[PDB]
């Protein structure tokens, strides 16, 4: 490949914390950045600091009342803000902190600029881990997400590409993104997620899309604790079929750390290389890529995961030994660069997976 | 002023973040290619975007908790929506608010003169509609309430129940575990209908067992793999295997529904006489006069199916 | 900001709202052992320490770039000033700065020193606890 | 309706008493099935001759002590349905009216 990889990072993303016990900390972005920098990778990517987005750009997908409420709400002014809090689901699940507007603007600006750079051809690989809030849908904060900048990325890519493909690998289904393109045939959303009594709850197998988006939405229902050898086996053939058949011009991938082995909320049994297998397979097709970072609440794991992936995209394999980052204490007893899977029993039987393959491929048989 | 004397209060560590080890924890939690400073320069502000140039804890009407506009004359609690007319909490009345009953008891309720008021209202409506005059007068004395069914329409159907706050509820509301395959009352295994096996695997080899849900209606055991399913049904509705009637049909549109369960006191069972051709609904029995359930005489089902297939043949055959 | 193409490709008719898809019952979480919970506690304490230290360091650097200029990204500093001046005097002192920079800068540096010392001791404790 | 362990409602004079079934009698085999069951008539178990040859059942009256277990056949043991509940309530109301007439 030897792709020209651009990169985006704002130094203000590690200075906005959620609630004390809240599992969502963007500090993981910052030690992931330090993992990237101390490995000497800074000589291989084009580092940028994208401009934060403005209200006129969030109103492209979100609503004027929603954005206006976002720009004015504050922990100090909360007590008089009662109707909007319940109306837009901005209460406890998605709490309000000091720099919420700033963080949302940073994430949206970074992802929207990444899509812009992919459009102009400055890079064929744009990476923005700050974005990836695949749960909020145009009017409400959901799943700790407040702004679905991903849809802005696909909007900008569609400005140049006739077809854009979205892949979700977060153990959470890409509800907001699939909803944003449930009816259009330009975008395919393909979410690999856990299906059951899980927080998304959506992503049913028979969710091929409505309207013109019929047969243009793929949902992969999975059981607990899938491992690398099974995740790759369920991943690769479907991606092969979609690329061979839907044939997107652009493609967007959501790289969430939630499916990591031993995630604070995750339940999957993916190690480092099982996760990197999907990235390698995606980069194996040549079409431009816009990598974001979604789930993951074990920052010592997601930082290592993201550093390994950014090494992999530049077609290099990083060292297994740490370069003595600043936050050295975070990286366990051995201080290596890997995620060790646990001994739990994987319940994803081959027969259920085979039926899933049969259904998905039969549905795709009509997407030349 | 010199310094913040109340500087270190508390932190997540429990300590004020300025004390440190917390010796009790020490005894508890013990046994006995450059740096990032170069990022300030290689960060280039990219703005090449195509759009860069732009009293009570319940409402006295809903009997639920939530926003409460309580009163002072009468200790009542109301939801803002559960109020006639619905008042916007943004523009607060900012004054003494009394319930409709309180308003009537203060303005009108002179212990004897209330008869004068009701008589006057009746005589302003006796010439006009007067059957409703008493009700029209009296409903002005009442607080708004959430609408509920009158405790007997529900009883007409012995298949419905009221939820917690008053909601609808019906008959479908609801490591290695080899014991799930055992009946435990007959000692038998759970032979799934689709697979005709239990697929117990083994304790030595747990990776061969197959999960079973044993449908919640007719208790038929089923593999999670025999019918595609990701997880069990535990929180939501009762699972039902696909060996049950649809009870609802969309045909091209047109909608069909099966009648509800009524008390057998009011159930009027009926049996036809033609026994070959008799157009009935899905309300059949295999062996106010509107919910008659046909006793279908099962062989009539076979007959009706047969000539129906015959007609489906001759429509395309002739 | 919704452009015509945005009106074309988006979708506002069909929504899922997982609560509707959840039968309004809830979601079943995953089971985690107590060791995992202790790891979570250690991670949370580490994150709080490092977040406070990084915010204080960023504001310290900004105040240094201000004071070296006056010798002759909009909420971080106000937040850290309010945290340091937790006596509710942060509100007045922020505006007083907007019109006293060296004294607040040196107080921030002192707080940074104490926080880093406590962080080192806590790092020792955390590592000792985690290793088993 | 009529099964081992199932609920039942049996007549007793001008009122009914609900009970739970424990033994099911089979007059053809002269045998009853009980639950903690092919077994002959017990050494201390017997049924009245007017219900020894009928489908009799051993029932326990709820709200009554365990010493009031009775062998009641199909004559009084009715089918527990909505009609059974409505008719139990009907005769309870008639008993109430009889009590009120005895009083007022
Ligand atoms: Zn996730
Ligand atoms: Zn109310
Ligand atoms: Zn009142
Ligand atoms: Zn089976
Ligand atoms: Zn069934």
């Amino acid at each position: 490949d030897k792709r020209r990889v651009a990169y985006f990072y704002d130094a203000d993303v590690g200075n906005y914390a959620y609630g004390a016990g809240h599992p969502m900390k963007p500090h993981r972005i910052r030690m992931a950045h330090s993992l990237i920098m101390n490995y000497g990778l800074y000589k291989k990517m084009e580092i940028y600091r994208a401009k934060p987005a403005t209200k006129q750009e969030m109103c492209q997908f979100h609503t004027d009342e929603y954005i206006d409420f976002l720009s004015r709400v504050t922990p100090d002014n909360l007590e008089m803000f009662k109707r909007e809090s319940v109306k837009f689901n901005v209460g406890d699940d998605c709490p309000v902190f000091d720099g919420l507007y700033e963080y949302c603007s940073i994430s949206g600006g970074g992802s929207m600029e990444g899509a812009a750079r992919l459009n102009r051809g400055k890079c064929d690989v744009a990476v923005n881990y700050a974005g990836g809030l695949h749960h909020a849908k145009k009017s409400e904060a959901s799943g700790f997400c407040y702004l679905n900048d991903i849809v802005l990325g696909i909007i900008e890519l569609l400005r140049y590409h006739p077809r854009v493909l979205y892949i979700d690998i977060d153990v959470h289904h890409g509800d907001g993104v699939e909803e944003a393109f449930y009816t259009t045939d330009r975008v395919m959303t393909c979410s690999f997620h856990k299906y059951g009594e899980f927080f998304p709850g959506t992503g049913e197998l028979r969710d091929i899309g409505v309207g013109a988006g019929k047969n243009y939405a793929v949902n992969v229902p999975l059981r607990d604790g899938i491992d690398d050898a099974t995740y790759r086996s369920v991943f690769e053939p479907v991606i092969k079929k979609i690329m061979e058949w839907y044939q997107p011009s652009a493609v967007v991938l959501q790289c969430g750390g939630d499916s990591l082995s031993g995630d604070r909320l995750g339940c999957f049994n993916l190690s480092m290389e099982g996760h990197a297998n999907c990235v390698n397979y995606v980069k194996s097709f040549g079409i431009p890529m816009m990598v974001v970072g979604g789930g993951g609440y074990t920052m010592r794991n997601v930082a290592r995961t993201w550093c390994f992936e950014t090494g992999l995209l530049n077609n290099v394999v990083l060292d297994k030994d740490l370069p003595y980052n600043e936050y050295y204490e975070y990286y366990g007893p051995d201080y290596k660069l890997s995620v060790r899977p646990s001994n739990m029993f994987n319940v994803n039987t081959p027969e259920y997976l085979d039926k899933v393959m049969t259904n998905i491929f039969a549905n795709l048989e009509n997407t030349k | 002023p010199s310094t913040i004397s109340e500087d270190s209060k508390v932190s997540v560590t429990g300590l004020p973040l300025n004390k440190g080890p917390s010796e009790k924890i020490k005894r508890e939690s013990l046994w006995n290619d450059l740096k990032t400073f170069l990022t300030e320069n290689m960060t280039e502000e990219s703005n090449i975007r195509s759009t860069i140039g732009w009293n009570e804890d319940f409402c006295s009407a809903c009997n639920q908790s939530g926003s409460f506009l309580c009163c002072d004359t009468c200790p009542k609690s109301f939801h803002f929506l559960c109020l006639d007319p619905p008042i916007d909490p943004n523009n607060l009345p900012k004054g003494d608010w009394h319930c409709n009953e309180c308003k009537f008891k203060i303005f009108i309720n002179n212990s004897m003169a209330t008869l004068k008021k009701i008589e006057s209202n009746f005589i302003k409506q006796n010439n006009n509609v007067k059957i409703f005059a008493k009700l029209l007068f009296n409903i002005d004395s009442h607080n708004p309430k959430q609408f509920q069914l009158p405790n007997y329409i529900k009883e007409t159907f012995p298949a419905v129940k009221t939820g917690s706050r008053g909601q609808y509820s019906d008959e479908n509301d609801k490591s290695y575990n080899p014991d799930t395959h055992i009946d435990s009352n007959s000692g038998k295994f759970l032979i799934c209908y689709k697979c005709n096996q239990t697929r117990l695997g083994s304790w030595s080899h747990p990776e061969n067992s197959r999960l079973i849900m044993t449908c919640d209606y007719c208790q038929t055991p089923w593999h999670l793999d025999c019918v595609p399913r990701a997880s069990f049904k535990n929180l939501g509705s009762k699972w039902k295997c696909p060996l049950h009637s649809p009870t609802k049909v969309y045909k091209k549109y047109k909608v069909w529904k099966k009648q509800r369960l009524i008390n057998k006191k009011n159930q009027l069972y009926y049996e036809p006489l033609q026994k070959i051709g008799y157009q009935n609904n899905g309300n059949i029995q295999i062996i106010n006069q509107d919910f008659k359930i046909t006793q279908i005489d099962e062989n009539s089902i076979k007959y009706d199916f047969f000539d129906k297939i015959y007609k489906s043949k001759m429509v395309q055959k002739r | 900001g919704r452009d015509d193409m945005c009106w074309e490709v988006l979708n506002d008719e069909w929504v899922g709202h997982p609560v509707w898809a959840s039968e309004d019952s809830g979601f079943i979480a995953h089971r985690k052992n107590q060791y995992e919970e202790t790891l979570f506690k250690i991670e949370e304490e580490r994150h709080e320490y490092d977040f406070y230290i990084e915010s204080n360091l960023r504001t310290i650097q900004c105040l240094e770039t201000i004071v070296n200029k006056i010798e002759n990204s909009m909420t971080i500093y106000k937040k850290v000033i309010r945290k340091v001046y937790d006596k509710e005097r942060g509100f007045e002192i922020i505006d007083a700065l907007h019109e006293t920079a060296p004294v607040v800068l040196k107080r921030l540096k002192q707080k940074d020193e104490e926080w880093r010392r406590a962080q080192r001791e806590w790092n020792k404790v955390w590592r000792e606890l985690e290793q088993k | 309706e009529f099964a081992l362990g199932g609920r039942c409602l049996a007549f007793h004079g001008p009122l009914m008493y609900e009970a739970k079934i424990l033994k099911i009698w089979d007059p053809s085999s002269k045998m009853y099935t009980s639950i903690p069951k092919p077994q002959k008539l017990g050494e201390d178990e017997s049924i009245p001759e007017e219900i020894i040859n009928g489908k009799c059942f051993f029932i326990h009256y709820q709200g009554w002590k365990s010493s009031w277990d009775e062998w009641v056949g199909y004559d009084r043991i009715r089918a527990y349905n909505e009609e059974n509940i409505a008719m139990k309530k009907r005769l309870a109301n008639e008993a109430k009216e009889a009590k009120k007439s005895l009083l007022e």
